[PDB]
C-alpha cells in the first residue's frame, strides 16, 4: 500500500 | 517526534526508516540506518537481506503496456539483515537503539554507507506526446527473505521504498560573476563594446535576476534588437558523453542602440516552471511518486574533479544576444548557480 | 538414414549434417557433429575451418537496402577442419564414421560442444511498418577454406547453413498453481474476496485454458464488469535490462457482481496467433527462412539460476480485472508456462 | 540454392 | 613557403602549424610537428599542455539547441608543452627549427606520433530533415595552459583547430577485375552464361566507368529489362557491426535479349553528388568546417588484416541486374576501388 | 576568430 507514520515511545 | 514504516503487502514483513530525505556536506554523507521486524516463525529457515540499488530508471512502474527502463545498475550494495552480523560497522545507531527498545527481541538494526562519487536524484519532465513517466536517476532500498542471494524474488516478501538524496547551498560567497566583449569592424579601427555583470553569483528560486548590461555602441552599425536569456545545461553520461540544453526563461525588449552611443541598462528576468508545462527534456528535481516540484536544482562538484561521469549533471548559464544590423551579431554568455538554500 | 547436405556456390565444396535440430536435457546437449567433403586438389595450399558462432540479427539478409542487423557475436567457436586434427573430443561418431564408410578419404569429421549457457532459438515479428525480417537471436554454422583465420571471406569458399536449437517438455508435473488476495475498504471492515486457480500449471498449445475464479464480494460497491487476459513477458537483454511486454488473448464478460454475494464460475481463453498477425514486437519461435510457426514456446530455465542474460527470455502470466464501481479497481495475477510436449 | 537430403548406403 | 598560425581569443596564447593535410604511405605517416608561442608572464604559474584526439561526433558546434555529438572518444594523446620537456622524440624537426629562429626563447616545440591503427576522416551528408551538421569522425588538436591536466577548461584559454588525415592511391596496378555467372533451368539442360569485366580495377572521380558485360542466353525465357548499378557500403562500427548500403549511380537500358542469342555491349556509368542532394546517409569525405567536397574516397586497409574497427570504412561495388520473365532474375557483383591520385 | 598565415624570415 503506501507510508505512515508511527510511535516511538519512550 | 515521528518514524517512517513500510510494511510487505502480506503485512508479515515491515521496515521502519527514520528519515527519507538525505544530505551531503561536500565530504561526508548522513549514513542510511533502519531496523526490520519480523517475527522469525514465518521464515524459520531463510534469511533476511536489505539491498541499497541506484538505477538509472525509465517510464513508470505500473503495468505500463510498453518497453520499460533501459534499467542499468549503476551502483549496488547487500547486507545481511537475518542471521544476525557482528557488530560493525561501526556500534548501532541511537535512534536504532531506541527502536529495538520500543519493540525488543525482533528487532534487526542495519548500517549503510553511500559513497562521495554518486549522482543526485533527478528526473526528466514527461512529455505529453509519450506515455507514463519519463527517464531518471533514482534511489531505491529493497528488503527481501530467501535462503540464497540469487533466488527468485516475490512480490509478497520483497518490500521496496524510495528515498531521495539532495545538496544544500554553501554558506560561502563565491567571485562576483562578470563578462566582456569587444569586437572591432572588419577594417575600420570602430569597435563594440558590451559588459555584463550579476549582483550575486547564487540566488534563490523565484528571486528576480538583475542583470546589468551595458553597451557601448561607438560604431558604425546599430543594433536594432536586444534578447536576454538563461539556458539550462544537463549533462547525460551513461557510456557517452552526451548534454541536452533547452532555454527555459527568454525576455526580449524593443531598444534601439543608436551607432556612437553608450547605453546601459538592468534587466529583470525570472525563471518558472509555470510557462513551460509542455516542453519536454526539462530536468526536474526528484519527486516521491508522481508530485510536482521546483526547477532542477544546481548540483555542486566536490573539490575533487575526478570523474563522477555517473548520470545526469545539470547547470546553468545566462546569455544575451544583440541584433546588430547587417549580421555581425554579438552574443556573450555567462555561467551561475541556481538551487534551494539551508533550511533549518 | 536419410542425411542433409549442403553445398558450396562454386559446387566443390560440400558440407553433411545429419541433423538439423537438436535439444537439451537441462544437464546435457546433444553435440554437433559432421563431416566435410571436399578434393584438396582444388585449394592445395590453404586449410579448411568450420565455425559455430550466435549471433543477435536484426532485419534480413536478401541485400536490403537499410542498415542491417546490429551483429552482436554473442558466443563463436572454431575447429581446424583441415589439416587434420587428433582424434578428440573424444572419438569420431558413429554417424560420422557411417558417412566416412559412404564416402572415403576425402571425408573429414568435426565435433562441436554447445555451452550450458546459451539462449534458445526466438524471433520477434516483423512489424509491416518496417522493412524485411525483424530482430531475432539465431544459430549459424559456416565452413570455409583459407591459408589464415583471419583472410577475407569468399562468396565461393564459405558456405552458410542455419541450425535450430530447442527445449522440451519435462514430464514432472510442478506445483498446482493459485491465487488470492481478499482487499477491505478505506474504514469499514467489509472487504472483497476473490480466488483463482487453474487445472494445471503447464499446458499445450492450442488447448483451452479453464480459469477458475471465485469472488466473494462482501462489500458494499457493485463489481461493473470482469475482464481476463493472459500477458507475455519478452526480457530483452544483451548490456542493459529490459522487457517489452504485449497482451496476446482478451476475453470480457458483461456479468454484474451484487454486493454482498458470492460469484464463482470458469472461464476459457485461448491464445492463438490468428488475430495477432499486425501486432508488432510480438515473439515467436525459430523459423528456419521465413516460415510461419506458433507463439514463442515459453524457455525453462536451468536449475542453476546463474546470470544466463545473454539473450531473450521469455514467460507467460494470467491476470483478472475487476471493475469496481467508484474506483477500487483490483486485479490479480498467475504465472504458467506454455510450451511444447516431447515428440517420439 | 538450397538444402537436400541423400543417400547412405551400407 | 607560409605558415598557419591560430590565436586564443584572448589574443596572448598562439599556435603556429606548417600544414594543415597529412597522408600514410601504408607504413609511416608524417608526424604532427608545431610550436606553441605565448609569453609566460600571462600565466607565470599555469603549465601549458597540448592534446590530440580523434572523436566520433554528430551535429554542429555552433551552439544548436538539440542534443550534441555522443562523443566517443576514441584515441586521446597529451604533451607537455610547457614547463620544457626532455630533446624527443626524437631531435626537433627542421621547421620547428626554423620557427624558433623566427620567433626565439617563447618558442616551444612540440612532437606527435599517429598510430598506424586509425580511421580516416570521413563525415556522412547530413539530412535535410534533420538539423545542424551530421555525424562524422574527425581529428582535433586542442592547446590549453592549466596548472593541472584536470583543471576546468577556459575559453580563452584552450585553443581549438581542425586537422585532416587522407590517403592517396598506390602506384603499383592490382589484378584485372571481372566476374562470370551462369544459371540453369530448374529441370532442362538450358543455361544462361553472363559475364561482366571492367578497363581497371582503380578509376578516378569523374572518369566513366565502362563496364563490359555478355550475355550468352541460350535459354528459352526472355529477358526484358537490363539494370546497372554501383553501390556504396560504408561499415559503421562503435561497439557493433554496421552497415548502412545505399545505391549511388543507376543507368537503365530497354533492351530485349531474344533466347538462344548472345548479346554483348559495353556501358558507361558514371558517379557524381550533384543527383544525390538529398539522399540522407551518404558518405563524403572529411570538410574542414562546411565545404562541399567530392564523394567520400575509398580506403584502402593496411596489408595487416588485424581489426581496424575503430570508425568507419568505405569500399565500392558494381552490380548488374538482369530482368528475365516469369521471375528467375539473376544478378551479379563486382567490388572495385576509386579514390583520388597522388599530386604533387 | 580564423586562421592565418605569416611570415618565416631567414
Amino acid at each position: 500500500s503506501f507510508t505512515r507514520s508511527t510511535v516511538d515511545t519512550m | 517526534t515521528r518514524v517512517f514504516k513500510k510494511s510487505s503487502p502480506n503485512g508479515k514483513l515491515t521496515v521502519y526508516l527514520g528519515k527519507r530525505d538525505f544530505v551531503d556536506h561536500l565530504d561526508k554523507v548522513d549514513p542510511v540506518d533502519g531496523v526490520v521486524l519480523v517475527d522469525p516463525d514465518y521464515l524459520k529457515d531463510r534469511k533476511v537481506f536489505v539491498t541499497l540499488t541506484v538505477a538509472f530508471r525509465y517510464g513508470r512502474e505500473d503495468c505500463d503496456v510498453l518497453g520499460l527502463s533501459f534499467r542499468k545498475d549503476l551502483f549496488i550494495a547487500n547486507y545481511q539483515a537475518f542471521p544476525p552480523t557482528p557488530n560493525p560497522p561501526r556500534p548501532p545507531t541511537r535512534l536504532q537503539e531506541r527502536l529495538l527498545r520500543k519493540l525488543g527481541q525482533h528487532a534487526h538494526p542495519f548500517f549503510f554507507t553511500i559513497p562521495q562519487n554518486l549522482p543526485s536524484s533527478v528526473t526528466l519532465q514527461p512529455g505529453p506526446e509519450d506515455t507514463g513517466k519519463a527517464l531518471g536517476v533514482d534511489f531505491e532500498i529493497r528488503a527481501f527473505v530467501a535462503k540464497s542471494l540469487e533466488e527468485k524474488s516475490h512480490k509478497r516478501n520483497s518490500v521496496r521504498l524510495v528515498i531521495r538524496k539532495v545538496q544544500f547551498a554553501p554558506e560561502k560567497p563565491g567571485p562576483q560573476p562578470s563578462a566582456e566583449t569587444t569586437r572591432h569592424f572588419l577594417m575600420s579601427d570602430r569597435s563594440l563594446h558590451l559588459e555584463a555583470s550579476l549582483d550575486k553569483e547564487l540566488y534563490y528560486h523565484g528571486e528576480p535576476l538583475n542583470v546589468n548590461v551595458h553597451v557601448t555602441n561607438n560604431s558604425t552599425k546599430t543594433v536594432k534588437k536586444i534578447k536576454v536569456s538563461v539556458r539550462q545545461y544537463a549533462d547525460i553520461v551513461l557510456f557517452s558523453t552526451a548534454q541536452y540544453k533547452v532555454p527555459v526563461a527568454q525576455v526580449e525588449q524593443d531598444d534601439q542602440v543608436s551607432p556612437s552611443s553608450t547605453f546601459s541598462k538592468v534587466y529583470t528576468i525570472t525563471p518558472f516552471l509555470a510557462n513551460n508545462r509542455e516542453k519536454r527534456g526539462l530536468a526536474l528535481d526528484g519527486k516521491l511518486k508522481h508530485e510536482d516540484t521546483n526547477l532542477a536544482s544546481s548540483t555542486i562538484v566536490k573539490e575533487g574533479a575526478n570523474k563522477e561521469v555517473l548520470g545526469i549533471l545539470v547547470s546553468y548559464r545566462v546569455k544575451v544576444k544583440l541584433v546588430v544590423s547587417r549580421g555581425g551579431d554579438v552574443s556573450v554568455e555567462l555561467p551561475f548557480v541556481l538551487m534551494h538554500p539551508k533550511p533549518h
